[PDB]
């Protein structure tokens, strides 16, 4: 009846119906599950939480992703989820609508299918789709030619697209994404005698990093007026009333994603990755990619990230060339919104997959592409 | 992943 | 038939049937014998006296106390115990009904297996079930988190629970309890010339201690009052008509519980176990914790010790952190009333240890913990 | 077939049959012997004359007291008095019945030995058993708490008893008794001209005592009203005709029991050994104690004995404290009463101690206290 | 100039100078009053005797003991001693030295406080101190670890000391001592005949005791030996020349400190309660302990009392643990010989209290113990 | 003069001088202060206690450990410490020689810096140097390559290294340690009623954790073992000669560190962050990597832990890969002597951190790493 | 004493 | 008695 | 207790 | 440690 769009990134679930101005069910991919003692069975107790229902528990529970890098570890986990979604959050009958996914480009051809089984056999879903989820995002900044940078918690990927034609041969994907900020902050956050390590604790870090970091415009220059006395330290104040102070920590985390080597990566930065895409691109495509430069996913939220790319680009690039960067206010749904438009296209429908194909065709029909 | 990475 | 509940902690005694909202027999853990002469065993005299019995002819009665810390010391008393609750005080035929016993965590596994043994071969006891008195207290709040401190005379202990979920790792003890308050306040009185060394005294001064006893909200200037003239001093009727002045013993003694040392003991007072209990657990709770401080047991009952506490534990918290004392007007008798209410929940119907699985599996049954 | 008691206190022999509410025979513990001349050992003389057959024939004979202070000093004499008994004053064969006889606490263990001896050798007693006057005192009075205060002729003793138990460590004991208070008040006539020197004098004197002595209320007040001209001089009618008159007298010779410093004994008067004994017993024994003072024995019968000790130990003991004292109509024949009782009890049979057990065991015997 | 020592304790007065290597003066703690007449006061008579006055002239005196149970009772007597001291026995002019005074642990703080204001008022003491009587004994064995039984004839306490650091949480105090043995003792001997009442006969009691009583190293199987014929009877000639026989009673007494019971107290044995004091200590001193018994005081002086404790002990330790009973030929002195040594230390010397500060900061400094 | 190095670890105390092959003074890391009372300030006593003499007589003192996790907490007694060893233990002047401490990675950065402020404070040192405890104990291995598991007291961690070249980024650490082991085993021996609660029974403890303790090759099946009847327990002599029977603690307690849920822990157990840290490094590093596991620390010196180990790594790494445990006679030490080595090295020479260099460029210095 | 035993 | 008192 | 404390 | 753990 009415498309519904699923945009189960690795990291934050965001559902909702096509046509709709945002997703409708929005919370953390995760399961948790008690943690100290094992559950008694015959008394009102609960074998695990899903969502905000963990989250909101997380003291005693253990928390686990079952998506990770863009890829389904723990099958069991994600039934579970997307049960949790149908059931729960949207509460609907998931065998009365289209569904569509998104995906990380670059993923185990495997992933795709065991999905698809689940949607066509846990679920009774009467089509599905899977689309790239930083093509998406391109349609919903509406632009038919650009360059699509959409970093995620599990998965950073790039996506150059031209008069519509997609360029399916300088699609880069780093697995460098917000999971390994959070990560890399937990850990340096020990210099000021700050542990966090427990799964529980790591939520608690990610929820300071989204508050406090922001990206330098000039790294150097903003660590030495760190190391002044200055007025770049910040409180916050944790679930129990204590307060922290973060310091220079406010910048050395977000600046992994251009300085990768932080973590032991060989990857170039993100604003390298992005040139060098462009250069891998036919000469008479650059000028218009160099200003369109689309910015989506939850890891360019950061506080002049934007502007932060604007001049390392700038500096890549030749002098003559105007450097664009696109950062709507919705990044964060930018994916999500690009599904509703593509759903409620007269031209998308004749691509949903159905049951009938998939039972007849078989799994191998998930990887068409005939649009 | 099955070789390279974990996943 | 109907389940009753025996908490029989160390040093009172309190039984009942499950559904009562109050216990049907409660006396002293006492069995007395004949101190100055053997007894005239071909006339009309007796052996031992338990409980009331014992406690009204205390005077040429020696008086023992079964429990001690919690931990059954004398079997055979003990058992004499029990037999008079079944026979003289609720005068009911023990084998027509289940056992809800109460215990102290952490003891010695040998003394719930005894205590199996002699309910399943003296008694005949269909099932039974032996219980965590600090739990059932919650249940008998009401409150599905919290953290409870229940003292009475043999034991302290201390656990924290969360949204039904217990927190075996953070469970403390104490063999400080009302025991030892009695018996230091019996010492110290020795400075006003008063006297108290046979056990028949002791029971005198335990009588004086609940009556008189306060808690200083500030010990330190409470003392110097105490040091001028004042009113804290009462005066008491002992047994033979003489009269007696208390003072600043009045407060010497039930400090003891906030400062442990005065006795010799490492300990860190109640407030400081039970700050340092709650750092023990995930930040995620210790905010819910704070806010759901449980008092019960008989040594709770002193006058002001609920403020007391409320201000020992401000200081420790977080200023931005609310602390909460629950301290009910029936903490006396919390645990039996938790027991009443567990006895009588459906789910909990499936927990009652049969005696034929007892004598089936054999010994190790009584730690199971499958709920 | 009828146990039968004894009560050959030290002074008055009071023999009868249990079961019986009174004495069946009641006469003086002396043996007299002809004083002025020998014995016409060819002719009809009698050497020696007992009981009642020398008080009256007494102006020629010495008479002599076998027992001193509840000790037999003369065995030759005692073993005489028995025989009176057994065959002129009950007339009865001594082998056919058991014998309960009493005996005063604190003796030498040799007195109770050599009585026992004769009993089974000079006489033929199936069984006996001896048994403390107080003790007997309080089973007439029937209350099963109580102190009693014996005081006979030769000796005074104070034992408590707690709900049938007996306290064996205050029992206390006094030679300060009647036979003292007669010699004291034999002396104290000399002030007045009357003088009373010979043994059969002293045995007026004692009916003297017996008739006109009281004990007075307030004795130094007492002693100024007999000091003023008054009314307490009474007359008194000797033997011979002659008419004396006895003034303050009439209460300084029973007020020595108060004040035994009157004939130079460093003894506490019996109103401080009563408290005190009491004072020595456990805290809550002491109330009871109070309100249960027995007294039994001849010298308790003084006119106001009663309301003297009452008003001493009100002023000795605690104003909140309910003194009372109690003193039958039958003090007399307390300890004989007792007797009778305790040897018609059923359970009591099982005590006696036979010959067979006597001849097998040997004599350490009669020290035993199974009951 | 020269500090002297003041052993006062329940009954017998140890006084001398520090240095000195044995007690100046030694004489019973006794005031005694004319009995049986008031005194003629316009004559050469005396009002009253003290120490060895009053004992060789007792036929005649009522004795008293201004100090029962280490407390003292009678202040004006109390005074008179220590003038009788300080003027007749010592000759010494009490303002010219420093005063040690010794206590019994745990008494009522009035009695240490009427001591000191007495010092300084009827007595002018430039300076004083009070010091614990066990802690002294240990002093006197120059161990600095150990535990001390100071057993006199009004007090027995247990104080345990580990490397120079008192234990004050584990000293106890029985009022079970000497006075008590000696009352029993006369009391026993009843059985033989044997009479002592008064005050006077009481002295000799005490005379008695310490010339034949021992302790038995087996009392079940002593009295056995004593039951059958046997050398256990000894003589003693009274004063007056006759001659008394003593059999058991030879140990039947002073076993009483084993079994307490004999009198009705419920007081564990002298042995169980250095026992138990040790346990109550910690596990890593019990072994020090346990090697370094120090018995004192007179009560200590029986024959053989070392060899029974050893046994007793023995039995209750550990089969691996080495038990030594420390018993030096002086025991009797220990206390004063310990006191001769503190005085003489060189930082004792900061701890003695001024009159001044008595004057400035009133009476409640005498608890102080800054040391 | 000659560098000496500081194996200052978080419970032990390891010093001695570079060139020696084994430590010289080695104590552990304790500051007792007296518990049952207040020193006597103006007499012969002691403050505090360190090391072996607070060991000694820590029945009476209260045992304080400076370093928690590795990360001081208490200054003053750290401090304390330091002064112990350079003057009572080694009895050198610090001044004299250069200073090689050693330190867990991942500190707040104040632990270090403090550290040193004090070295070039309270203390004179020429220069010094901090570093790292599992690199020091590859050097001691002499091996280039490898994965060192250093796991003391206080602190666990896990640092590959390869062909010389550090992987800082693999570096893991867990608070995990012998401290908890030992809290863990304290706690579980309430099983048998065993309760040690005091700091001095905690040390108890510990030591029967090191002469008891071993690792299970199959927990489970062990655990099956030690339920039927068997030869697994043992007896240990307490010091006060009690004798206490361990039996399947002997192997519960140091499965902890393969299963830290045991103590409500999320941490994965040392075998699977072995593996991890290996996963988390290059491919072609980790052949290598399996075959040198170097293992040191105290907790390593459990019976068959390499064993163990050796299984559990052999069944999560590949049937093809060689997986191998070095386990040398000489963990205990192998810190220690890593230093020794590497102080003792020309090249190493070159970073001393001087006193001039402190002052200079300031604190910052402390975590330079030019090498 | 004042309360329990006589001293 | 025997000794003190006469009896 | 058996070991340490008495219970 | 400050926050998080106790050190
Ligand atoms: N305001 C913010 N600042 C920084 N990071 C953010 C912010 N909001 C979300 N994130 C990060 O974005 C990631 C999730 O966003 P999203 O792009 O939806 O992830 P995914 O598409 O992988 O589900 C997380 O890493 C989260 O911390
Ligand atoms: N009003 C009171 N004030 C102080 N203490 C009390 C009061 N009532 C009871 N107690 C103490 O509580 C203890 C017994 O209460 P309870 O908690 O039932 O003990 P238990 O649970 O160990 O049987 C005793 O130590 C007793 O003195
Ligand atoms: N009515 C009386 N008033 C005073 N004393 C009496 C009276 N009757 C008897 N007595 C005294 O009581 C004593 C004998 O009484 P009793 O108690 O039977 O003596 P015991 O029990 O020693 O044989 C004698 O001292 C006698 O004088
Ligand atoms: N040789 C002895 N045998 C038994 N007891 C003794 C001996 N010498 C003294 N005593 C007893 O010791 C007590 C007095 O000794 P002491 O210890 O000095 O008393 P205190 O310290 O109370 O003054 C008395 O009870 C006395 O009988
Ligand atoms: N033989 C042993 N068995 C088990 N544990 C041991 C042994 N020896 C020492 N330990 C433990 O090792 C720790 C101390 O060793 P160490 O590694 O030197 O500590 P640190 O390096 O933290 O100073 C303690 O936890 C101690 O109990
Ligand atoms: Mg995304
Ligand atoms: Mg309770
Ligand atoms: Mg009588
Ligand atoms: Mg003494
Ligand atoms: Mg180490």
């Amino acid at each position: 009846t009415t498309a519904l769009v699923c945009d189960n990134g690795s990291g934050l679930v965001k559902a909702g119906f096509a046509g709709d101005d945002a997703p409708r069910a929005v919370f953390p991919s995760i399961v948790g599950r008690p943690r100290h003692q094992g559950v008694m069975v015959g008394m009102g107790q609960k074998d695990s939480y899903v969502g905000d229902e963990a989250q909101s528990k997380r003291g005693i529970l253990t928390l686990k992703y079952p998506i990770e890098h863009g890829i389904i570890t723990n099958w069991d986990d994600m039934e579970k989820i997307w049960h949790h979604t149908f059931y729960n959050e949207l509460r609907v009958a998931p065998e009365e609508h289209p569904t569509l996914l998104t995906e990380a480009p670059l993923n185990p051809k495997a992933n795709r299918e065991k999905m698809t089984q689940i949607m066509f056999e846990t679920f009774n879903v009467p089509a599905m789709y899977v689309a790239i989820q930083a093509v998406l995002s391109l349609y919903a900044s509406g632009r038919t030619t650009g360059i699509v940078l959409d970093s995620g918690d599990g998965v950073t990927h790039n996506v150059p697209i031209y008069e519509g034609y997609a360029l399916p041969h300088a699609i880069m994907r780093l697995d460098l994404a917000g999971r390994d900020l959070t990560d890399y902050l937990m850990k340096i956050l020990t210099e000021r005698g700050y542990s966090f390590v427990t799964t529980a604790e790591r939520e608690i870090v990610r929820d300071i990093k989204e508050k406090l970091c922001y990206v330098a415009l000039d790294f150097e220059n903003e660590m030495a007026t760190a190391a002044s006395s200055s007025s770049l330290e910040k409180s916050y104040e944790l679930p129990d009333g204590q307060v922290i102070t973060i310091g220079n920590e406010r910048f050395r985390c977000p600046e992994t994603l251009f300085q990768p080597s932080f973590i032991g990566m060989e990857s170039a930065g993100i604003h390298e990755t992005t040139y060098n895409s462009i250069m891998k691109c036919d000469i008479d495509i650059r000028k218009d990619l160099y200003a369109n430069n689309v910015m989506s996913g939850g890891t360019t939220m950061y506080p002049g990230i934007a502007d932060r790319m604007q001049k390392e680009i700038t500096a890549l690039a030749p002098s003559t060339m105007k450097i664009k960067i696109i950062a709507p206010p919705e990044r964060k749904y930018s994916v999500w919104i690009g599904g509703s438009i593509l759903a409620s296209l007269s031209t998308f429908q004749q691509m949903w997959i159905t049951k009938q194909e998939y039972d007849e065709a078989g799994p191998s029909i998930v990887h068409r592409k005939c649009f | 992943w099955x070789a390279x990475c974990p996943a």
